[PDB]
Formats: C-alpha cells, structure tokens, sequence
C-alpha cells in the first residue's frame, strides 16, 4: 500500500499493519503520486481530500488503466471534519447521474 | 457508388423499424434499475466514514511528538505490514456496464 | 453476336484455344433499351424490355468446350453496371446465367489494392464440380472450403465491433479480425505479379496458422503438413 | 424473384402456400452451407400430417426431438438482435448458454455440402444420430452451469470437436462411431 | 392458435354482450391480463443480460406469468373451453401476483376470487 | 441530379464515361470552403498518365509528394468513423496525430477564397510549395509524440499557425516566404 | 388514416388546408379522460388573431391566462422523462415545485367527464375561474421555496382538493364556489 496525505498525517499511516508512503510534495501530490502508481507495485494507492488531483485525466493517461482503485477519499486531517459526506455526494452528481 | 436497391431492400427496411423501436424500448429500463440502487450505496458509504475517520486520527495526531523515537516501539509489537502485492482481497465480477473489478480492504 | 461468330470459326474448326474478352456490357444495355421502347414491344423487366433475356442468352450461351474439339471459346464478361445496385437489369440476368462469379467493390479500392476483388458477398457454384477434383488439383480442394468461412470471420466482425463496443473483441474474436487485414493485403495484391498453383497454397497456409486447430477443421491432416 | 423481392403474387399463390417454403441469403451460403436456408423466415405448412410415419417407423421421439431442435435454433434469435443493438456488456451463465449451443448447431448441422457424399446422403440413421449427439451436449450443459462450470471451459472440452467431426464420418462407420461417442460426452461433463 | 393479444383489440366488446351475459368480472379481468402479460415479453430479453435475480420481486413474477400464459391460456389445441373455465385459468395465474399488483380490477373483483 | 441522388437516369449516363471524377457535397459547402472535394468519392486515371510530364517539367519529387498527402487523409476516413462513435480524447496520442494534420488540410487548403485573390491564383509553385510545409509537420510530429509530448500542447505551440500561412502569403511574392518558414518546422519543434 | 404517411397524398394535402390539429394520443386515451388532447402534439394557428376579440367580448385577462399557463405542461414534458426517475428526491426545490403545480393541472384541470352532468357541459364563466386559480398557485408555490417551505406541506393543503370540487360543481354554483375557492388559496400560502 501507500496513502498519499499531509506530512504529519502521512506519518500515522506508515505504521505496521498498514503501509504508507505519503507526504505532500505538491498541492495535488503529483511529484509522488505519478511515480508511485506508474509501477502499481502497491496493493492499494489512495489520495486524500487535503490534496486530491484536479486533473484526474493526468493519472489515467500515465497508469494506463488499473484493475485496482486509486484516489479513495480520506479526509487528510482532523479538525472535527465531516463535510466529506455531502461533498462526496455532490462529487457524484456533478460528473454522472442526474443534475440538480 | 453505393446506392440502395428498391425491390430487394424493401422487406429488410420494413422489419428494420420492428427490430429497432422494440429493442430500444427495454434497453431504456435496463440501466434505470442499476442507478436507483446506486444512490443507496453512495449515501450509506459515508456513514461509517465520519464515525471512524475521526477516531482513527484521535490517537495518531496525539502521538507525533511522543513518537519519532517511539515510532520503533509501536511498529514492533503490532502485526507486521500488509503485503504490497495484493494485500487487499480483489474480487472479479461480471455485471452490465462492463466487467468491473471490486475489492474489500 | 458478330464477334462471337469469328470465335466459332477459329476455336472449333481450326483448333486453337481462343480467349474472348467482352467489355462494356452496359453500353450494350444502352443500345438494348433503345429498341426496347422505341419498337412496338412494351417494357417488362422493371423498365427495360422482356426480350432482354434472349438478347443475353444468345450472347453468353455461345462459348463452351465441345467434347470432340481440342480448342475452345472461353468467354470472360466484364460488366460496368450502374452503381452497386443488384436489382439493376444487368447483374440480374447475368448472375443466374453464369456458374461461379467474381465481384469487385470499394472496400479494397480505398486501400490501394489492385485488383480490388472481394469474395465475401461473391458466390461460387463450381469449385467442387468437375473442378477441385479431376485433372484439377485436389491440393486446393479443401483449401477453398477453409478460406471461405475463415475470410468471413474476418470482414463481418469489423462491423459487429462498432456496435458492441468501440474496441470490444473477446480472446476468440480477436483472432478472427487478425486474419482479415493480413490475408487481403498480401494475397489480393497481385497486379504485375504472377503466382503459380504452388506459390498460392504455401503463403495461404501461413496466415491460416493464426487460427489454432478447431477452426481449421475443414482442412485435413494431410493438407496441413503438405503446405507447412 | 426476377426483381429480387420475395413478396409478389406468384410466390404467394403456389410457392409458399405449399408443403415447405424456404429462403437463401448471399453471405450465408458462401461460408460453407451449400445449399443454405434461413432458420427463421422459413416455415412448413405440412408438418402435422407427417407426424404418423416418423412416430412409428423412426421412433416415437423423432417428432419430439425435431421440434425440440428447431426451438433452440430460433430462440437464439432473441439475443441476436440485442447483439446488433448495443451488445452484451454482461456475459452470464444463462447468456452464452443458448448462444454457443445454437452456434454449434448452425456450424455443423446446416453446413453441409452437396458436392460431397460425406457431408450429406439419404439415410435415416445419420439424421437420427447427429441430432442425438447435439441433444447429449445440450442436456448436460444446463446442469454444468448450476454446479459452477464456466461456459469458456465448455468450448474447451474436446467433445464439442467430436460432434464437429460427425459431419465427415463414413456412412457405414457411423453406427459404431456414434455408440462410442455418446459415452464421451456424459464422461467429459459429469467429471468436470 | 398463434393469436397474440397485444396487436389485437376488438373495437366492440361493450356493444356486444354486457354484464351478467358473460359474468360481470369479465370486463375488468380483460384489462388485467393485458397489462400483466405485456410487461413480461420485454424482460425476456433481459433474462440474462442483467438477469432476473438482479431484478425486482414484482418483475420476477411477471416473467413466469408470461410463460404459463402461452402454455395454458393461448394454447389448448383442439380442447374446448367456456367463458367460465377461461376466467378460471385467469384467477389461478393472477393469485401469484399479490393484491398490491392487482389494480386493473375492482375491489369487488378481488374479493370475487383471487 | 434533379432528384438529389445519382440513381437518376440522367446521372447514371454521365457516369458511363471514364477518366477523372469529382464529388461536391452539400455538407462541406456550408462551411464556405469551396471547392468541396471528397477523397472517398472520386478517382482519376490521369494520375499515371500525367506522371511522365510531372517528373519532367514540374519536379522529380512531385510524383512522390502527391502520394505523401494522400496517405494522411486515407487514414483520416478510417478514423473519422471511430471518432463519432467514441471521442479521440479517449484514444491514444498517435490516433489524434493525423486528425489535426487534417485540420489544416481544410482550414487553409480546402478554402480557396474566390473573394481573396492570393487563393484565386494557384499554380505548381504554390502547389509543390505548401506540400512540403505539411510534409515536414507530419514526419516531426510522429517522433515528437514518441518522446511523450501530447498533441494538446502542440496546438498552443507556434508550429500550428505557421503551416497555416497559405492565404496570408502571396502568389508572386511567394518564393520569399516559402523557404523562410519551412526551416523553423524541423528547427523550432525539435528544440521544443 | 390507417397510420398516415407524410409522403401519402391525403396527409401532405390536408395538412395545409386546415389550421388546427387537435391531436389525441393513444397513451392519453387508456387513461380514460376526455379532453385527452396531447398538447405537445397539438397546435391551432388561429390563436394569434383571436387574442383581440377574446378580451373584447369575453373577459379582461382571459387571453393573458391561456398563453401564460400552457408553459407548466411544457416545462414538465421534458422534465419527467428519466431525469425524475423515482420522482424528485435528489433534486432541488426549483424542480420539485413544477410537479406540485403539475399535479393539480393534470388530475383536475385536464380530466373531465362526459358521463357526469356536473362537468360534461362547461362554459367560459366556469373555465376562466378554474384556470385563474391554477396560475395563482404557481405564483404562491414558487414563492414558498424562497420562504423555506417544503412540498410536504403543499401535499396536505385543502386547496388541491378544492380544485377537484370546482368541477364537481356546475356553472350555477360557480359564483359562491368561486368566492370560497379563490380566497382560500391566498390564505393557504399566508399560512406557510
């Protein structure tokens, strides 16, 4: 695995039982993200909502399809955050399904 | 160059309308089913997510300046790392909307 | 008619194998039409004459190898018929009359392949009828039967792909379409290149090795090894 | 048809109101069917009067199996259409069931040649035989899927190829040939 | 017979016989069976794409219903039948559909027989 | 055609003759790009009859350069199909390559303005000329994108505009701008 | 016609001479309501020229109503299809409000009998009042979602039922029934 998150929160996912290779190195973590999924020698790759890639096309064009998922939303910090309910719901309705 | 004949073609083109209109009728309610249930999974998804995101992090973020030298200790007692080649359990499943694989962590 | 009587004279009665080649059987049909309606007689073949039949009978039926003569009149009609209609008078009667036919289309004439023969819609009625057997070699006997259903697997699914998906082809059907582009390019581009009976079969079998055993049921055990 | 239409007075009055009406397509016959017939669009009016002799002489399940083969052949048509509409993006166990079976049926039972005496001939037992082989392959397939046998492997049994080498078999040899082959089906199905 | 009821429709069925001359239930039971059948001949071409196991409960019953309709109702060969015995068949087939899926007959008709 | 198809007797007759053909279509014509010509709708037999007097007067590399434009738009027919069924943004790089070579073969080379007089004039020098412009671009872009570049970025690069000079340049001041810009194609795109 | 073609003499000749098609559709007829007029598949070229005289003789705001109110149904037709596939529940109040008003026009106003004597014979002084109230309910309903009001509340109003009782009365009771019905609407969104 790898979880791709903030440096300090990336820290807590490198612990045993889990395998992380996080940290920020960009504002969408491109510096890392790209290089890492290119091999696809991690069981799971996950990109948080404290980064999240504004061009998802960038990744798809480089990995060249994947049977394992990518960019699973994790919050990426704690501040009592739970806006990732309604945010993900609308993330869905904008690109697919019905409008508003 | 390529132009349609009249006598031979007639019978094909009348049944063309029979074939098309009926086919598309039921094609219509074929995907409709699948999107209705999809709302159910997207909503329900985030239920556990708000609950367990915060109670994971609870301890994490409170073990960063008491860690960086107790990092060693914590990783030792615990069960060693998940495999990087298929540590997750991948499932294959054929379904309408093409063959898409799933998985559970 | 006139030309064909000078065929009769030199093949039959002076024993020579004369090839007759008739072209522009659409310019024929222009002149046929004239007498069609300007004379008394009325149209009866969807706006062309009804004594048309006789006009395309007397022409084609003279030709044939006669038993007691060494020599022959081998006729090769070359049509030029309006568009690609098949209800048009010309291909109508001509189809029926001839035994075994050859077609040209626009599938292989956009690729630059001269000649642009296409046998997928084409038909053949003599190829195991005194031919493919006899003093005609049996080593292309089973080949003809095989090439048919093999070439088909090809062409047809080129269409079926653009509906089912946009690139959707299964393990099996992948192979089908693989044998389409290949066969057509090599084989059907001849032009200034002559291939003997032997040269044909060799090459043919090597494109046929693209399909594993089970679609190659029609070719026998001998054939396979024969032209390995 | 002189103009290429199968809808004209003279076809209806006495060429389609008779015992049997048949049809031909142009790329149909070219594959390897010589002569070729349309599976659906072709009927027989007389068929309720040909049932006595076929019952008594051949077998009392010859009229039953011959309607039973025709059912499967024309039921595949059900799916045929949708294939050319937007396709199967979902292959299931009940999908490719009818579809592959029917394939084999059009591949070996309607591809016959009239230039070859091994690809056709007048004989009760050849008709009886071939049609019983296919019955067998069919029979077991329905109970293959339930157990958990992928249709992909169903292709890859060699016995499909055994039924695909019944259309070359010598006439005289066929009785002993058939009897040895009925056993291989039922063995390479129930085992796997 | 090959008779399909879907392209068909009499323009006169009320200006022929009436209530009590063909039993009173005949009227609405005719527009039950119309809608029950018709629904099912469209999910026969969805019986293995998506299947009937991925389909609603209601629609699963509406399949089997169609099949039994050809077998028992349309076909009978040369056997005779009366108005009353044909309405009998109908009821049995309709018991399989819940009262919740009976809405093309009156409350009178549902409580007449299931 | 009075009827709007070539099935008319008066138009089938005009197609009994041979030599050269041309096809003008309603759909191209709207865009105010005249002449409107279809590569899928014409043939000529004065291609190989004119090949002597080409490599004698015009240039040696004129029986060659003409073939080198045809291939471009050959592949465009085949791929146009695919384009309308699923966008080419889903497709790979090299698919979209020749598509946008194609743009300039219409934008600035199927528009011969009958209201601008530097397009109302055309001759062999303006022929052969712009044929080598296009040539350059093709052979460079094919290698450019095998170094991981995308046709997206190249539309923004000055190289796209540059080939577009064919109706912003003269007839009888043309040999000043020909060679000039020609060089920058093989120069300033393999630097970028 | 039995089906009618637009390339049949009968159809393309008539089409021109008359100014109106008052089309009924089959879907609409099974629903057992007369008027069954399918508004999207009807037109009448008269309307334009009839607006002067309408408000002259009949009543003031009568034309103003008819042209204005038609839009409900318009902005419902394309809305329902597959966009509202399970009703609106994932949709905004904007889009919800259309089908709340949609409910009253198509279950009360479109429906009428012809075998009940209370509403088989109508007249202007009756129809006008009906039609006014249903404008005035779009006018107070759309204003409801800017106040913060849900459709739950709208679906329990006795107003919806009052619209249904204004055609289960005749033209004689209309004056008294108009008093009560009208003023009820104004005081049934001033409660919300």
């Amino acid at each position: 695995m790898a979880v791709i998150a903030d440096p300090e929160t990336a820290q807590g996912f490198r612990l045993a039982g889990l395998e992380g290779y996080g940290a920020s190195s960009a504002e969408e973590a491109q510096s890392l993200l790209e290089t890492l999924v290119e091999r696809g020698g991690y069981a799971l790759v996950a990109v948080d909502e404290a980064l999240l890639p504004d061009p998802e096309r960038a990744v798809e064009r480089l990995m060249r399809g994947r049977d394992l998922p990518v960019l699973l939303p994790i919050a990426g910090l704690k501040e009592a955050f739970q806006g990732h309910d309604v945010e993900g719901y609308m993330r869905e309705l904008v690109r697919k399904t019905i409008g508003f | 160059s390529q132009v349609s004949p009249t006598r031979m073609n007639l019978l094909q083109r009348r049944g063309q309308l029979r074939l098309a209109q009926k086919g598309v009728d039921l094609l219509k309610k074929k995907r409709d089913a699948l999107v209705a249930e999809f709302f159910g999974l997207v909503r329900e998804a985030m239920e556990a997510r708000k609950a367990l995101d915060q109670a994971a992090k609870e301890a994490y973020a409170a073990l960063l300046l008491a860690q960086a030298f107790d990092g060693p200790e914590v990783v030792a007692g615990a069960a060693l790392g998940v495999p990087p080649l298929e540590g997750v359990e991948a499932e294959v499943e054929n379904v309408w909307g093409s063959k898409v694989p799933r998985l559970k962590a | 008619r006139m030309a064909l009587t000078v065929a009769e004279y030199l093949a039959f009665e002076h024993d020579y194998h004369v090839l007759v080649i008739l072209t522009d059987m659409t310019n024929y049909c222009e002149a046929l039409r004239e007498i069609g309606a300007a004379r008394e007689e009325i149209p009866g073949r969807r706006g062309y004459p009804g004594y048309m039949y006789t006009d395309l009978a007397t022409i084609y039926e003279r030709a044939g190898v006669v038993e007691g003569k060494k020599g022959s009149v081998t006729q090769i009609p070359i049509l030029s018929m309006p568009d690609d209609d098949r209800t048009h008078p010309i291909p109508d009667l001509t189809g029926y009359i001839t035994e075994g036919q050859i077609q040209l289309s626009r599938e292989l004439h956009r690729k630059g392949i001269y000649p642009p023969i296409d046998p997928l819609p084409s038909l053949s009625r003599l190829m195991n009828n005194g031919v493919g057997k006899g003093k005609t070699r049996e080593d292309h006997k089973q080949v003809s039967d095989q090439l048919y259903s093999a070439y088909a697997n090809g062409v047809d699914i080129r269409k079926l792909v653009a509906i089912i998906g946009e690139d959707a082809l299964t393990e099996n059907d992948r192979r089908y379409l693989q044998f389409a582009d290949a066969f057509e390019r090599f084989f059907i581009n001849q032009g200034q290149q002559n291939r003997s009976i032997e040269e044909s079969l060799q090459i043919a079998w090597a494109l046929l090795s693209m399909l594993p055993q089970g679609e190659l049921k029609r070719i026998s055990k001998d054939h396979i090894g024969k032209y390995y | 048809p002189p103009g290429g239409d199968m809808s004209e007075p003279v076809t209806q009055s006495t060429l389609r109101i008779v015992g049997a009406f048949w049809r031909l397509d142009a790329s149909l016959a070219f594959r390897r069917h010589f002569p070729a017939i349309n599976w659906n669009g072709s009927y027989s009016l007389f068929t309720s009067a040909l049932d006595p002799w076929y019952r008594e002489n051949v077998a009392e399940d010859y009229p039953e199996l011959r309607d039973a083969i025709s059912e499967l052949l024309q039921r595949e048509a059900g799916l045929q259409e949708i294939v050319q509409l937007v396709g199967p993006d979902a292959l299931q166990d009940a999908e490719r069931l009818v579809i592959e079976v029917g394939r084999i049926i059009r591949e070996d039972f309607l591809q016959q040649n009239a230039y070859h005496e091994v690809d056709a001939y007048c004989s009760m037992k050849k008709a009886y035989g071939i049609m019983k082989m296919i019955l067998a392959f069919y029979k077991e397939a329905e109970a293959a899927i339930k157990r958990g046998v992928s249709i992909d492997e169903i292709l890859q049994l060699p016995v499909l190829e055994r039924i695909g080498r019944a259309r070359y078999v010598s006439e005289e040899e066929f009785p002993a040939y058939f009897e040895e082959a009925m056993k291989e089906i039922q063995g390479a199905f129930k085992a796997l």
